[PDB]
RNA sequence: GUAAGAAGCCCGGCUCGCUGGCGUGGAGCCGGGGUGGAAUGCGAGUGCCUAGUGGGCCACUUUUGGUAAGCAGAACUGGC
RNA sequence: UAUAGGGGCGAAAGACUAAUCGAACCAUCUAGUAGCUGGUUCCCUCCGAAGUUUCCCUCAGGAUAGCUGGCGCUCUCGCCC
RNA sequence: CGGCUACCCACCCGACCCGUCUUGAAACACGGACCAAGGAGUCUAACACGUGCGCGAGUCGGGGGCUCGCACGAAAGCCGCCGUGGCGCAAUGAAGGUGAAGGCCGGCGCGCUCGCCGGCCGAGGUGGGAUCCCGAGGCCUCUCCAGUCCGCCGAGGGGCACCACCGGCCCGUCUCGCCCGCCGCGCCGGGGAGGUGGAGCACGAGCGCACGUGUUAGGACCCGAAAGAUGGUGAACUAUG
RNA sequence: AGGCUAAAUACCGGCACGAGACCGAUAGUCAACAAGUACCGUAAGGGAAAGUUGAAAAGAACUUUGAAGAGAGAGUUCAA
């Protein structure tokens, strides 16, 4: 009952700005965005109530 | 009363190998005639070489004893080591020189003869160089050992560097009092 | 059970044979060989005791 | 009491450990014990295989091992009902069941 | 084996081997680390820096398990997968790029090293490097984030 | 219980069983120590020597070969 | 305590974000030239591990307190 | 017959409590700990101390440095310098 | 006839009774009447160092499983899509986290205390450094001539390990300033130049077994107390009803 | 805030059981034996010493001194 399944993938061309777009400042950006994604909310809820 | 001097009678040497190796005492036999008889310095330090423990004969690297090789000069001269020459998984090419050593590994023995090279084992160096003419000698990395990283004067007085024991490398671990200002005095 | 040098062991998993250290271990053959003794200074047999 | 340059040691010998010493003496005791309780159970039980029923395709919960797979303990109620065989019938099959896994 | 002991060797010195006047009878100095603060502190000192005090945060209920990230750099990059697959996968052929994933090989995070020849490849990780990630671009290939 | 207090005696002969050293090796002297504005001349100098050391030396290199 | 040389002496040229009348000064780097540089004796450098020791005493000389001590306490050297 | 162990009893000596009482007897924890006495078992060879610095509720003790032994490694000589 | 000797005696000379506390023992310091047997540095766990062996960026089956039932078999052999796991291959931070390659050449922007494009090399430099390499030179019974022959070296070069210094890279803090990208243009991220703290990198040397030394905790080289706690037994002596 | 349930696990008591790089009558359990026995303390409790003739008693018939213990002859046994 183990079945290590085994996706090989092996035979694929280079492509397209997908290794420009992927860059190391994604996961960064990622992770900036879960430490705010509350604060940025509560300072638009207070610029909706503060007219 | 004669020598005011002290006695010290044996200055530090050891005369015969401590290894019961029958196969290492064979080539202590031949190097020993060899370096008594053929006036080469290169095989007095051979046989000092076998004389010397399994500790102070560190592991060579592949990727060192092509980068040794890799200086003018050093073009059709074999690569003699006294000691064990292993693999190393950075390399990618490996060239076409011939390697005299003890105790080759199998991955290294492998890509060896796959690059096409020739391996060798003492007697045969004997045999194609009594006096060891075309030869470099090459030792190991003896001071990157884990025992030697905890060596100094003192393992933290002038900082000192020298890595004081612990169980965890880590937080609560020795990090308090002479480790930092905060807490009493730092070093 | 073993192989050779050359293959591996077909019944057990990862063994091999050994590294041999001395091939042609003939040693009073090496010693009597030509080229070992073309390279030797000479046979110094004189014992040259103590003179009174 | 302390020396030159060695790890600061703690053992956990202060307490009266030689009454409670667990020596494996008898581990191939226990080695042969659990073959002949193997084998008996082959014998006399049924011809149904060893570790009889069948266990699932599990991931495992972490993000250090959720990478690999694991035998799991039963068929996940909702996964048994789209295959279509009832509870204890499908026991008696040799379908190991566990109320408790979810999809 | 008793035969090799050093006891057997000092059978007729009469102090054995612990002097006739310091007198070595059952724990002079204490037991373990006794006066760590008081009396053995140039042993405590000098050998051991950081042993007294507390240091940082005290995260309750931690696990080793979270923070699993076998981090493998670009020296073991190439050989996760055999030299055969990647010499019969650049040898001339077109500007197709094998993958070479280590989360089968087991690594989380890969980070930058040297060696990392001409030949590009497709890297699949769940993090990297600023440094690993410049080296796959100059060596011309692509960076895949999994999950 | 009045014991002996303290004394020198016996000191320099153990100092001279093994023969009081002078460290006696320094070549290329030790560098910490001096002045950061002494520090910020010197690294810049250097690896401007790294740099911009190339062309000048080799010709004056070739000069002195023909002129001597 | 220091110096009695090849780790030293001199010549030519680069760099400096230090300094600044000045291609001024100072440091670093590169190339070249000649080793016979006080006496005597000795073959040297360095790394690891560790026992015992942590009660001392005497003598020439210089000395502290005491009237003095085979008294108490110091310095060099030697001895137990 | 009643009072049984930090309990009894005492015209009071801290006396008596099974030859033991200013805290009974037997067994267990317990082979309690001791920086404190005494002892520590065959031969030969080589090397070979110290009673000193500093710290400690430290002064009969310990830690550290010094003195010492063992294990080596790097080199150097044997052929006018 | 010769004979040293675990036989006895005599003579000349020297010679206080051993063991240990001590600066000092034959001591008017302590133990020892004599003899036979027993009698004191062991074992486990952990660490460190040295040595020996196997494999070697890997290593290790101690946890289980497989063989036909075997006295030695409570052994041994094997697993490998049983490598789960321990140690090592990456460190630094309290943490969020981050995480070790640079050098050369040509062109471009004011080669501007300044970035980009294309190609090449590749774990940096200096001073020592066993060894190794090229080699002027001269040496062999009468001449021009040669090849191995007897036969070393002035000088030059690449430089193992390691030492000393300089330089570079990574992590957390400090100072100064500019630039870049947008799964969204924000108290978002990233990058540069300097001096610092690290048990780091700067081609890795570990893993397993065994032996030796030292330390720790366990009764821990052997014997030794005044004492504390727990549970029971005694008013047949004595004290008082 | 109600309940049951075999397996892997533990066992120095007990009933038989097999093995030992263990010990050898001052050792090994206190105890190889009429051993928790003799004995001690009012009691709780404490607690020993102690193996070996020979192949088979064939354990010395008979004579003799002494009242016997014992002894000299004689005999059994490879050996008194
Ligand atoms: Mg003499
Ligand atoms: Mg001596
Ligand atoms: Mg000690
Ligand atoms: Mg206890
Ligand atoms: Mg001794
Ligand atoms: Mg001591
Ligand atoms: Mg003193
Ligand atoms: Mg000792
Ligand atoms: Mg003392
Ligand atoms: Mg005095
Ligand atoms: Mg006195
Ligand atoms: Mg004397
Ligand atoms: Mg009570
Ligand atoms: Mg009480
Ligand atoms: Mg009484
Ligand atoms: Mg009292
Ligand atoms: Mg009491
Ligand atoms: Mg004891
Ligand atoms: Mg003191
Ligand atoms: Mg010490
Ligand atoms: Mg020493
Ligand atoms: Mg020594
Ligand atoms: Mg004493
Ligand atoms: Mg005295
Ligand atoms: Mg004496
Ligand atoms: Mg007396
Ligand atoms: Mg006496
Ligand atoms: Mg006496
Ligand atoms: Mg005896
Ligand atoms: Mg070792
Ligand atoms: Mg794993
Ligand atoms: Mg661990
Ligand atoms: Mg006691
Ligand atoms: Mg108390
Ligand atoms: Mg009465
Ligand atoms: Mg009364
Ligand atoms: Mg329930
Ligand atoms: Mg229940
Ligand atoms: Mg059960
Ligand atoms: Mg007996
Ligand atoms: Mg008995
Ligand atoms: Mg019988
Ligand atoms: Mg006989």
């Amino acid at each position: 009952p183990v079945r290590n399944v085994y996706k090989k993938e092996k035979a694929r061309v280079i492509t397209e700005e997908e290794k420009n777009f992927k860059a190391f400042a994604s996961l960064r950006m990622a992770r900036a965005n879960a430490r705010l994604f509350g604060i940025r909310a509560k300072r638009a809820k207070e610029a909706a109530e503060q007219d | 009363g004669v020598d005011i001097r002290h006695n010290k009678d044996r200055k530090v040497r050891r005369k015969e190998p401590k290894s019961q190796d029958i196969y290492l005492r064979l080539l202590v036999k031949l190097y020993r005639f060899l370096a008594r008889r053929t006036n080469s310095t290169f095989n007095q330090v051979v046989l000092k070489r076998l004389f010397m423990s399994r500790t102070n004969r560190p592991p060579l690297s592949l990727s060192r004893m092509i980068r040794k090789m890799k200086l003018p000069g050093r073009e059709n001269k074999t690569a003699v080591v006294v000691g064990t020459i292993t693999d190393d998984v950075r390399v990618q090419e490996v060239p076409k020189l011939k390697v005299c050593a003890l105790r080759v590994t199998s991955r290294a023995r492998s890509r060896i003869l796959r690059a096409g090279g020739k391996i060798l084992t003492f007697d045969q160096l004997a045999l194609d160089s009594p006096k060891g003419c075309g030869t470099v000698l090459l030792s190991g990395p003896r001071k990157g050992r884990e025992v030697y990283r905890h060596f100094g004067k003192a393992p933290g007085t002038p900082h000192s560097h020298t890595k004081p024991y612990v169980r965890s490398k880590g937080r609560k671990f020795e990090r308090a009092r002479g480790r930092r200002a905060s807490r009493g005095y730092k070093n | 059970l073993y192989g050779t040098w050359r293959k591996a062991a077909s019944l057990k998993s990862n063994y091999n044979l050994p590294m041999h250290k001395m091939i042609n271990t003939d040693l009073s053959r090496i010693l009597k060989s030509p080229e070992i003794q073309r390279a030797l200074r000479a046979p110094r047999k004189k014992i040259h005791r103590r003179v009174l | 009491a302390p020396s030159r340059n060695g790890m600061v040691l703690k053992p956990h010998f202060h307490k009266d450990w030689q009454r409670r010493v667990a020596t494996w003496f008898n581990q191939p005791a226990r080695k042969i014990r659990r073959r002949k309780a193997r084998q008996a159970k082959a014998r006399r039980i049924a011809p149904r295989p060893a570790s009889g029923p069948i266990r699932p395709i599990v991931r495992c919960p972490t993000v250090r091992y959720h990478t690999k797979v694991r035998a799991g303990r039963g068929f996940s109620l909702e996964e048994l009902r789209v295959a279509g065989i009832h509870k204890k019938v499908a026991r008696t099959i040799g379908i190991s069941v566990d109320p408790r896994r979810r999809n | 084996p008793s035969r090799l002991r050093k006891t057997r060797k000092l059978r007729g010195h009469v102090s054995h081997g612990h002097g006739r006047i310091g007198k070595h009878r059952k724990h002079p100095g204490g037991r373990g680390n006794a006066g760590g603060l008081h009396h053995h502190r140039i042993n405590f000192d000098k050998y051991h820096p950081g042993y007294f005090g507390k240091v940082g945060m005290k995260h309750y209920h931690l696990k080793r398990n979270q923070s699993f990230c076998p981090t493998v750099n670009l020296d073991k990059l190439w050989t996760l997968v055999s030299e055969q697959t990647r010499v019969n996968a650049a040898k001339n052929k077109t500007g197709a790029a094998p993958i070479i994933d280590v989360v089968r090989s087991g690594y989380y995070k890969v980070l930058g090293k040297g060696k990392l020849p001409k030949q590009p490849v497709i890297v699949k990780a769940k993090f990297f490097s600023r440094r690993a990630e410049e080296k796959i671009k100059s060596v011309g290939g692509a960076c895949v984030l999994v999950a | 219980a009045k014991s002996k207090n303290h004394t020198t005696h016996n000191q320099s002969r153990k100092w001279h069983r093994n023969g009081i050293k002078k460290p006696r090796s320094q070549r290329y002297e030790s560098l910490k120590g001096v002045d950061p504005k002494f520090l910020r001349n010197m690294r810049f100098a250097k690896k401007h020597n790294k740099k911009g050391l190339k062309k000048m030396q080799a010709n004056n290199a070739k000069a002195m070969s023909a002129r001597a």
